[PDB]
């Protein structure tokens, strides 16, 4: 009885995304421990084994079983606040979440901000490149 | 594990 | 922001449904009275000045100006929890909110079920009337 | 005020 936008803030909601992951009992990056650390997992047909940061949006993959997730979160996405929280999600308070709840926000649009940056500098270079093409013949 | 590129 | 189930928890999505209500400036129970004491306005064509409890879903009608929208939810609906809460919104928990949304899910029911047993009363009365009616005949 | 019948 909590909106879907914010079950990812639930470990136990996060948990459960791991369905058909490989690193089980004997491994560090187990889904307790990869939800622990705030992913989400994205698999796709290419990358299996994908997995997101429900707060930052940072990605990673070719996780293997030593692999600390806590450690490896720092290590690619140094400054997601969800590292920060020390607090459980019931000892929240309502300000309190609702401030996390606005830098997530902000995450996502500074990584669709990101992406869209990408694809048009991509574009911009195909374009850029056909026209010189064409200015090389004359 | 390493960063999606 | 926040979904739609939970938005009149907040103050001010109360006030905002004061549209068209006719206590204001110079009465004691306005709609920042009355949405601070819980209530929202759910006129009808029927009766134009209902409020209600958005937490115990008491329902108040015959308003007057000087009313206490606090004092009359006290004097009408003596138990309902939201009175109780002394914090601010924000200075809540996630826990004691969730406490607080479980409270109203079940206040919600407990009101729904007191509908059903007003309705069945008023049928059976229908009923009764319409066999006394034709035991003469 | 007072209750709704
Ligand atoms: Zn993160
Ligand atoms: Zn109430």
């Amino acid at each position: 009885t909590l909106p879907p936008a914010w079950q990812p803030f639930l470990k136990d909601h996060r948990i459960s995304t791991f369905k058909n992951w490989p690193f089980l009992e004997g491994c560090a990056c187990t889904p307790e421990r990869m939800a622990e650390a705030g992913f989400i997992h994205c698999p796709t047909e290419n990358e299996p084994d994908l997995a997101q940061c429900f707060f930052c949006f940072a990605e990673l993959e070719g996780w293997e079983p030593d692999d600390d997730p806590i450690e490896e979160h720092k290590k690619h996405s140094s400054g997601c606040a969800f590292l920060s929280v020390k607090k459980q999600f019931e000892e929240l308070t309502l300000g309190e979440f609702l401030k996390l709840d606005r830098e997530r926000a902000k995450n996502k649009i500074a990584k669709e901000t990101n992406n869209k940056k990408k694809e048009f500098e991509e574009t911009a270079k195909k374009v850029r490149r056909a026209i010189e093409q064409l200015a090389a013949m004359d | 594990a390493r960063t999606k590129q």
